């Protein structure tokens, strides 16, 4: 992907107001509630049997914060996403055996969480910029699969 | 299939929408054209400017169809029969595009329903919009 | 929905496959693993090399399930109910992957059926494999 | 996209044996039979009411020759397909209004036709190389849609 100067400004302005802890926990939890087959990777995390059990699980919250922290660091490298995420792509394929469709589902849930938090501030042009970003990050994480 | 809980969650959320349904349909369309530019290939006969009268008119028709589907959730294949005929035989929009509009409707609801958009209600609305899309593509071949 | 002609076409094509059904199942799997490497994430415990015992065994089971579906083409939801439970609750394969195996089954049939793989038969087989895939994902949420 | 030297070699070896005029008419016809909503672009072509009416339509056969001719020419230039197909991408977006999903559907029908013609010569490794090719051409034709 390639963002315009206007799209780049919109991404950075909104992100400076994001609580990465809260948004990360909320995004991973809603992935497991809305697309429950994604729970297959998290057998060791304990009770995932109701929406409140998933959202309040300490291991779900800690992993969501970790994943969104790596996403955050990537935003400083928008013209080089494939290089930035190459080592992580390798790891998710060879060690973790995670189907990359999972990264596309998480990107869509993240857009829903940002809209829920920011309301009218998450305008149609701001959404369009974030759609380019999550597609770019999913494609970069998929790129080393073999 | 839609569960009794799904049906209750959808009726509650769409009810809170109320008289904004039309405004929200137009907003969802603009979100789709900006986020997923390939969808613009179906509207070359429209002015796609922000605030366009043609987009506003089409947004009201889409929202009213959703209202009818909620009211007849126990039998959507019959309620949507005329609209499923129109998409299969005339408009002929590729089936991949229905997931794109569905996502943008979900985002529009999230931006307008702070208290109501819980994890369970999010799941129920996603299932409902996928079911409507399945009915609208059911006669394509 | 599968038409009377669709059902005739599917029964004739799968009939010609006959005793080769198992071999064709393994070939379709190999074609999927090479063309679409992300599908290999579901088989980390398998030797996936050409001619492997695990791939031969799995291909036979897939083929036999398709033979059962053809035999029960008027009511596939009930015939495939146990297999749909297994994919939804245990295996948990992402729904996007079913289109990839379906395409590889079509390519395998085309390579083995010079006279039978006409344009009309191609259309009917594609509808059939999509319907099978829809039943196998119907209980996921 | 990421074709290996031995894959580029396998693509070129098979294509040398193809009758481009014949395979083009066959692939466009099968697109319009298997995925009948694609007929929406071709109202001026006349009778498309049955499988035989489509496959033997003289305007369908003539257009398939033009489309596969341009595909064939591009197979000679694998380093930058985005640049090679840029003019045609702009035309399909700004003049013809063709959803790029149509290019992906045609690619999969072409793979089916190649298998039907060549039989056992269209091996699983040869298919994998052609899947990279058709994805690369569809991505290049999609690139100027902004
Ligand atoms: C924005 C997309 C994502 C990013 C940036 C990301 C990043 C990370 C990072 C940094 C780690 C720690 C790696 C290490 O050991 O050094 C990790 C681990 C992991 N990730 Fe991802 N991830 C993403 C999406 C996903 C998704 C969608 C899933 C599955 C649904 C997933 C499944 C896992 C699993 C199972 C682990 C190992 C967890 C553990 O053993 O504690 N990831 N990820
Ligand atoms: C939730 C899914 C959808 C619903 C409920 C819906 C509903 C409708 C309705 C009610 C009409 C007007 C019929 C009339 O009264 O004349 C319409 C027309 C139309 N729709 Fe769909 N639609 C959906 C999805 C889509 C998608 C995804 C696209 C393309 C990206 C699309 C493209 C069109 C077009 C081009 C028209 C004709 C517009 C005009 O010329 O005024 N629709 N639809
Ligand atoms: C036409 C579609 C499909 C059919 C008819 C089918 C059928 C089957 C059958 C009959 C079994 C054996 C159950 C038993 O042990 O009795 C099975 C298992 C399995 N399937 Fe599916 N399947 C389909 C699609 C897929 C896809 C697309 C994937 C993933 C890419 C997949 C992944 C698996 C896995 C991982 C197992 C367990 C294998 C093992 O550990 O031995 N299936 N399937
Ligand atoms: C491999 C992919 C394709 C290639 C390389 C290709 C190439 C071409 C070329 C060279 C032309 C003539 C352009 C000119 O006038 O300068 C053309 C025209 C056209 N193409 Fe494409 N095409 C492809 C796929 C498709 C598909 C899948 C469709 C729709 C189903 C489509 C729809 C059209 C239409 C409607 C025209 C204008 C025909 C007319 O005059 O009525 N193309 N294409």
């Amino acid at each position: 992907v390639h963002l315009t100067p206007e799209e780049k400004s919109a991404v950075t302005a909104l992100w400076g107001k994001v609580n990465v802890d809260e948004v990360g926990g909320e995004a991973l939890g809603r992935l497991l509630v809305v697309y429950p087959w994604t729970q297959r990777f998290f057998e060791s995390f304990g009770d995932l049997s109701t929406p409140d059990a998933v959202m309040g699980n300490p291991k779900v919250k800690a992993h969501g914060k970790k994943v969104l922290g790596a996403f955050s660091d990537g935003l400083a490298h928008l013209d080089n996403l494939k290089g930035t995420f190459a080592t992580l792509s390798e790891l998710h394929c060879d060690k973790l055996h995670v189907d990359p469709e999972n990264f596309r589902l998480l990107g869509n849930v993240l857009v829903c969480v940002l809209a829920h938090h920011f309301g009218k501030e998450f305008t149609p042009p701001v959404q369009a910029a974030y759609q380019k970003v999550v597609a770019g990050v999913a494609n970069a994480l998929a790129h080393k699969y073999h | 299939v839609l569960s009794p809980a799904d049906k209750t969650n959808v009726k509650a959320a769409w009810g809170k929408v109320g008289a904004h349904a039309g405004e929200y349909g137009a907003e969802a369309l603009e979100r789709m054209f900006l986020s997923f530019p390939t969808t613009k290939t179906y509207f070359p006969h429209f002015d796609l400017s922000h605030g366009s009268a043609q987009v506003k008119g089409h947004g009201k028709k889409v929202a009213d169809a959703l209202t009818n589907a909620v009211a007849h959730v126990d039998d959507m294949p019959n309620a949507l029969s005329a609209l499923s005929d129109l998409h299969a035989h005339k408009l002929r929009v590729d089936p991949v595009n229905f997931k794109l509009l569905s996502h943008c409707l979900l985002v529009t609801l999230a931006a307008h329903l702070p208290a109501e958009f819980t994890p369970a209600v999010h799941a129920s609305l996603d299932k409902f919009l996928a079911s409507v899309s399945t009915v609208l593509t059911s006669k394509y071949r």
